[PDB]
């Protein structure tokens, strides 16, 4: 808690680059989690689910 | 007994000395990065930053390699 | 190089401490008790207080009027402070009048006759200080720092003491106080000046040997403080004078960073206009606050205590619309204790510090001072060449790791009294405490 | 630039014979091509003053040196507007051309230049 | 206490045009700051009402400007106006600039209105030229052309830049469409940075030609300035007059009366005289990112006035070296403009790469230089 | 009442554990989330929005 602190938030350019890397993450695993979200919900209804028979 | 002090003049300029500089060097390098990969964070989507950057990070860089199938293209 | 301090002991546990100065004929002989406001709870907060004002009503044989003759006789004067951890009773004499005021000491503390009417009579005199403190600001100021960084611990509780209790106070409670705290394992009898050690040895031999040891001897400056950071704004239009205290939780006496707080303390330092040299002084502080007229003065301060501390600065302003900037430059000169100081600052304050610490202790009662103090904090007197040595070992790097963990970043204490509309709210102070480009 | 470095400089020049042999006959030429004699002006009258250590180096003035100074801007200030030149006591003869403020400011940037370096000391 | 000073709204204005404390010696050069706001007043009012009878889409703009001048009322009127006045603010920007120049008004305590300044002439120059490229004909098409592909330049995503501006693969309608929305745009962002700038100035107030403090002897904005003011308007409006009705077609290019083709290339392809300048500083670096760096540099260079300038006096006027190597500084930065239009032909290509290297070694090497002499001469002509 | 060295009571908000550093980095986890969420909010939003300059779907057809 102390090493976290000291590490990653004390300084505030240390936090900052935190804040953004974190941010990078989260958005292209967001991304991911959504998509495989979307097509479970509408399973058999989207282009991708009926393109094979063409 | 001890006639004068003992002191010399480090160079300066603009009120900044190599010693005090010294200290902030570290904080620049994190400001950079900090700046880097927000810069890349904000091109993320640019077709050529994955071409030539992010699809080359290994095992990560799999994210990026996506082909639309040529049946679903009209271009 | 100054005498070698000699200390000896007695059975009961009693410290003997002196230091000799051949060159001077006065003398200060004293006891210095490793006991205060804070050894009171709640409900007899206010008795050590109480107790210095009787000690000087009558004893058993010397009545109050017998006392004051026997003192005029004497030709020096008694004095008395009570602090929240330490309490003192000296007297200053002649050098062949050392054997009359040790044998007054002994006979004010040990059989002071705590007489129902003289309680009676202190108990109004005592209530009168209550309402006459309130002219003495940085007094004001200090106490409702304690209160609020301490707020609800023994630590915050004031000297005097409430007003319920200064009504409440019985001779048996006094008794019991006195007769709970001051043990001779606790208590130094300190000589500096024309003093012989061995003459004071056989003095404390003669006057203090009946004195009650404690059931569990601890060592000499032996105490948990938890801080709150908060302020108390006491605002008064009328007064021209703003007085504001911040600080933060320092180090106590036996810290490993004791030095640390004092080098960067000086790194500060004190600025008063007043004064014909501050306005050349090398704080950086100094500099922007002489330039710009931001204050009358201020004063960088480390408290220390046995078991906490108090660090940060005290400041006097008529400036009252640059209130902000004041405070703002204090703080952003804190900031780069942590983020800037190099040897450049370090070494400087370490050179001003050396000497600062041995010039203070410049007459026979500074020297009996630091030497009842020093017993009574660190259990002994660190001679000039070890605190030397500290003082050396003390790098920028010890600086820079010392304020990142003290200061960056903290919780601040905050008391503002008098013109300070312009102190902003306490983020807005509190916020300074870090910097965004670091 | 500083006064401080325009004086020194100037003196280096002023030591070396063959320097100031070539240096001192231009430089009063220019002053007389710069033609701000004509305005009633003293070459100081024209040094910047927005300045922290100019303002400093004005207050030190004694006051007639300072009432002086505001009369000779306010009447070059009225040639200006009116597209004159200075005529006969008008005129600023070269015995009258006195470096006034020159001093003055010499002695604010000593001890801004000396609070710059001490700033910088190093305990050895 | 009266009401323009009470009334917080009332009192802006008043510190601006009416109590605003003015040198009592401001000379005509002084008064190229007014005719700046009028000519941004009528390109607002013009421009406006251009917008409302001009059709932004490709197929249909060029037309839409021949229905302005055939068809609408005053149409030719407005028309006119909207592009001479486009000239005559840049005579009149580089007239206020030379003034700055000349008398020392980039020096402290004036370094933050100038730097604001630079940005204004930027946004200036790129409100031009997207509203030259409106008119869609040769000229706006093929100038379009080759100066957006000056950003193909920038290295890595320079290509990829020019597609996104251009909103397709060549400059076509999604870069008439934009160009439309932006040149509507960017005189309102114009109009903010000349209020900032008027407002930084206002800590210093104006400078004035000796250089000197003018806290001594100060005169009213109004009626002093206002009606010094008036002259120069009249003045402007009978040039203005003078092109509008007689010549209105004199400062264009008549391949812009031809509609855009993207097939034919047209003879010669130049920038709007006022852009000439920069297009042969660019023309004198052989390599194309070298080129751009340079003509970039070329404005933002300015910048550094306020540090090359080692002066202890503030502007040209008793400074009979500064004031002949301004005069030459000036001269070299019209030849420049002219070899901005000739052919890239002998002997005018070597000739404009040493104008290039006088231009820079103006800021760089010769006003250091004189103004440390000069310097030197004051003192040591004086003592 | 009238004594102004008795704190008025604030035992029903403070935090015991005041001065650690895991109750600092608590609060700053907070904010850092809120930080990192809005930075990827702008990220989005300006992606998505801005590439309404880059040829549409006519064009590029
Ligand atoms: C475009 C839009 C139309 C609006 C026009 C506005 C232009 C007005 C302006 O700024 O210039 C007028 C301006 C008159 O302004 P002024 O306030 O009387 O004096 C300004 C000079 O600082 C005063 O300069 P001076 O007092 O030293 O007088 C010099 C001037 C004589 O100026 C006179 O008018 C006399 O003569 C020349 O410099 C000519 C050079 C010799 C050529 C042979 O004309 C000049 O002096 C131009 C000289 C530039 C070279
Ligand atoms: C063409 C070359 C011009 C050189 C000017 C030399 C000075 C001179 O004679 O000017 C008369 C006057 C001299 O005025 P003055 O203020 O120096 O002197 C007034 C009279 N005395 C000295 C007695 C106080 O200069 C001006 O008014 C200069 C303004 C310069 C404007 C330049 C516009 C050029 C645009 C290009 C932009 C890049
Ligand atoms: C709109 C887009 C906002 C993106 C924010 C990007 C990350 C910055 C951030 O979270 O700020 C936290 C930071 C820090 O918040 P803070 O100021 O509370 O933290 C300071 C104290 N330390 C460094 C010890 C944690 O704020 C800034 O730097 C200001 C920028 C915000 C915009
Ligand atoms: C067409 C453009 C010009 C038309 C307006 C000119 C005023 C017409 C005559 C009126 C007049 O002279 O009376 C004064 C009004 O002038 C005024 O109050 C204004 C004075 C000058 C008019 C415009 C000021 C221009 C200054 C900046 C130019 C900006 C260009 C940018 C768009 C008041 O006379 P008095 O007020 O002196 O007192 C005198 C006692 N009442
Ligand atoms: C600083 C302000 C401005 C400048 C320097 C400016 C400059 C120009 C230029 C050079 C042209 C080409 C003129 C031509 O040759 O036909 C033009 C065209 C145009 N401008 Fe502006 N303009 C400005 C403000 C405005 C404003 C505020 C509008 C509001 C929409 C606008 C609308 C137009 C329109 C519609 C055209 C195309 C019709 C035409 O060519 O006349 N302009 N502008
Ligand atoms: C829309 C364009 C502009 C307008 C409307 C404008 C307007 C004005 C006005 C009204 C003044 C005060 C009167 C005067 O001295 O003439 C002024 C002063 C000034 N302007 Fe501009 N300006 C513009 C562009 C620029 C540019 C491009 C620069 C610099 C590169 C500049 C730099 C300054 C400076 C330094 C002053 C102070 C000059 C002094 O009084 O000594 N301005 N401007
Ligand atoms: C992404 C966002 C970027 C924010 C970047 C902030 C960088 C600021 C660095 C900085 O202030 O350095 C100060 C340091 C000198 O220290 P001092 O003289 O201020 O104590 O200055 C020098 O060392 C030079
Ligand atoms: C030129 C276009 C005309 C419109 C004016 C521009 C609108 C924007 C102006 C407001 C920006 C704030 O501008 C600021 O206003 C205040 C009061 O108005 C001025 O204040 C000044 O005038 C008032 C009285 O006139 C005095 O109390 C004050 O001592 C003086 O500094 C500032 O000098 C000016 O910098
Ligand atoms: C200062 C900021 C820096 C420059 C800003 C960059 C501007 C343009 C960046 C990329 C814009 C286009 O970048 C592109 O964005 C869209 C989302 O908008 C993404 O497209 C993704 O989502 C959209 C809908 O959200 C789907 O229709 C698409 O099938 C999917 O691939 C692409 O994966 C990415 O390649």
């Amino acid at each position: 808690a102390t090493t976290f602190y000291n590490v990653f938030v004390k300084r505030n350019s240390a936090f900052v680059a935190t804040i953004l890397a974190s941010a990078f993450v989260f958005d292209m695993t967001f991304e991911t989690a959504i998509d495989n979200f979307w097509d479970r919900i509408n399973a058999g209804k989207q282009w991708k689910d009926i393109r094979h028979k063409y | 007994y001890v006639k004068k002090p003992s002191y010399k003049i480090v160079p300066h300029f603009l009120g900044f000395n190599i010693p005090t500089v010294s200290k902030w060097i570290p904080i620049f390098g994190i400001w950079g990065a900090a700046a880097g990969i927000g810069a890349l964070f904000l091109i993320e989507g640019v077709p050529r930053t994955r071409q030539d950057i992010l699809s080359k990070i290994p095992i990560i860089g799999e994210h990026w390699i996506r082909e639309i199938p040529a049946s679903d293209n009209p271009f | 190089v100054s005498p070698k301090t000699r200390t000896s002991n007695l059975k009961n546990g009693l410290t003997i401490a002196s230091e000799s100065n051949p060159l001077v004929q006065t003398a200060t002989v004293g006891v210095w008790i490793d006991a205060g406001s804070r050894n009171e709870n709640a409900y007899n907060n206010g008795t050590a207080h109480f107790f210095e004002h009787l000690a000087f009503k009558g004893t058993d044989k010397r009545s109050q009027h017998q006392l004051e003759l026997d003192i005029e006789n004497m030709g020096g004067h008694l004095n008395a402070y009570t602090s929240r951890e330490s309490t003192v009773y000296y007297a200053k004499s002649f050098k062949d009048d050392v054997p009359k005021s040790v044998e007054i000491l002994a006979d004010i503390l040990q059989h002071s006759k705590l007489a129902e009417s003289a309680i009676d009579r202190e108990r109004e005199v005592i209530t009168r200080e209550l309402e006459e403190v309130n002219k003495q600001y940085e007094e004001v100021v200090f106490d409702h720092l304690h209160a609020t960084a301490f707020m609800n611990q023994p630590l915050g509780r004031t000297i005097l003491g409430p007003r319920e209790n200064i009504q409440t106070i019985t001779n048996t409670e006094l008794r019991k106080f006195i007769t709970e705290n001051y043990t001779a394992d606790r208590m130094v009898l300190v000589g500096a000046g024309a003093v012989d050690h061995d003459a004071l040895v056989e003095l404390a031999e003669k006057y203090f040997s009946h004195l009650p040891s404690s059931q569990s001897p601890v060592p000499l400056g032996t105490p948990i403080p938890n801080f709150v950071g908060s302020e108390v704004r006491l605002r008064d239009d009328t007064m021209p004078v703003a007085h504001i205290a911040i600080a933060v939780e320092g180090v106590s006496w036996t810290s490993e960073d004791y030095y640390t707080a004092l080098v960067a303390q000086a790194i500060i330092g004190n600025y008063d206009r007043a004064v014909g040299t501050s306005r050349h002084q090398g704080s950086r502080l100094s500099n922007i606050v002489s330039e710009n007229n931001l204050a009358n003065s201020f004063q960088s301060f480390s408290t220390s205590y046995s078991d906490t501390g108090l660090w940060g600065i005290y400041l006097t302003s008529e400036n009252t619309t640059q209130i902000d900037d004041l405070v703002h430059f204090t703080l952003k000169e804190w900031n780069r204790l942590s983020t800037s100081v190099s040897n450049l600052q370090v070494e400087r304050a370490k050179s001003q510090l050396k000497a600062g610490l041995l010039l203070s202790l410049d007459g026979t009662t500074y020297v009996a001072e630091d030497i009842g103090r020093q017993l009574t904090t660190l259990g002994r007197r660190v001679t000039p060449a070890e605190v030397e040595a500290k003082l050396e070992a003390v790098t920028e790097h010890d600086v820079r790791a010392w304020a990142q963990k003290t200061l960056y970043d903290k919780d601040i204490a905050l008391v503002g009294l008098g013109p300070i509309e312009g102190l902003y709210d306490y983020n807005r102070i509190r916020n300074d405490m870090s910097m965004m480009r670091w | 630039a500083s006064i401080t470095s325009v004086v020194k400089t100037s003196e280096l020049i002023l030591k070396s014979p063959l320097l100031s042999k070539i240096v001192v006959p231009l430089a009063k030429t220019y002053v007389k091509f710069s033609g701000y004699r004509q305005l009633g002006f003293k070459m100081n009258d024209l040094i910047i003053e927005e300045t922290p250590n100019m303002q400093l180096a004005l207050r030190r003035l004694p006051p007639t040196e300072s009432y002086d100074r505001v009369y000779r801007l306010i009447r070059a200030t009225q040639f200006s507007l009116s597209h004159k030149l200075a005529t006969g006591n008008d005129i600023t003869k070269p015995e009258e051309d006195d470096h006034y403020l020159i001093p003055y400011i010499l002695d604010v940037e000593a001890e801004a230049f000396e609070k710059d370096a001490l700033d910088n000391l190093e305990v050895v | 206490m009266a009401l323009r000073k009470k009334n917080s709204l009332l009192n802006m204005a008043n510190s601006y045009v009416l109590d605003s404390p003015q040198p009592s010696n401001l000379n005509y050069f002084w008064n190229f700051g007014s005719l700046l706001a009028l000519c941004l007043v009528i390109q607002l009012a013009t421009g406006i009402t251009l917008a409302m009878h001009y059709t932004s889409h490709a197929s249909l703009a060029f037309d839409s400007v021949e229905h302005i001048m055939r068809d609408v009322n005053f149409g030719w009127f407005i028309r006119y106006a909207h592009a001479n006045t486009a000239s005559f603010f840049f005579i009149c920007i580089y007239a206020h600039m030379g003034r700055n120049i000349y008398y020392g008004s980039y020096k402290t305590p004036r370094v933050l209105p100038w730097s604001i300044g630079v940005i204004i002439f930027l946004l200036l120059i790129i409100t031009a030229f997207m509203g030259y490229v409106l008119v869609f004909g040769q000229m706006s098409l093929w100038g379009a052309t080759v100066i957006c592909n000056l950003v193909s330049a920038i290295p890595w995503l320079g290509e990829d830049i020019v597609h996104f501006l251009w909103g397709g693969f060549s400059v076509g309608n999604p870069t008439l469409q934009r160009f439309f929305a932006l040149h509507y745009l960017m005189p309102f962002v114009l109009a903010v940075f000349a209020l900032l700038h008027l407002i930084a100035l206002h800590t210093a107030g104006s400078s004035n030609p000796l250089g000197i403090t003018s806290n001594v002897d100060k005169l009213s904005m109004h009626p002093y300035y206002s009606f010094k003011d008036l002259i120069t308007v009249f003045a402007f409006l009978l040039m203005f007059t003078l092109f509008v009705f007689f010549s209105p077609d004199k400062l264009g290019h008549p391949d812009n009366y031809i509609p855009a083709n993207p097939m034919v290339t047209p003879a010669s392809i130049v920038p709007e005289w006022y852009l000439l300048p920069f297009y042969a500083i660019l023309r004198a670096i052989p390599d194309k990112l070298g080129g751009v760096i340079a003509m970039v540099a070329a404005i933002l260079i300015l910048l550094i006035l306020p540090i090359v300038d080692r002066s202890i006096i503030r502007g040209n006027a008793f400074k009979p070296i500064s004031k002949l190597l301004f005069g030459f500084f000036i001269c070299n930065f019209l030849l420049l403009g002219v070899l901005g239009q000739v052919h890239i032909e002998p002997p005018f290509i070597v000739l404009g790469q040493i104008c290039t290297i006088f231009y820079f070694s103006y800021f760089l090497i010769l006003l250091p230089m004189v103004s440390t002499i000069e310097n030197i001469f004051f003192y040591i002509g004086s003592l | 009442g009238k004594s102004t060295y008795k704190i008025p009571d604030f035992t029903p908000y403070l935090k015991k554990d005041r001065n650690t550093d895991a109750n600092r980095l608590f609060s700053y986890f907070m904010i850092g989330s809120f930080g990192m969420l809005s930075a990827a909010g702008a990220k989005a939003t300006v992606q998505d929005f801005l590439s309404n300059m880059s040829a549409s779907a006519d064009v590029l057809a």
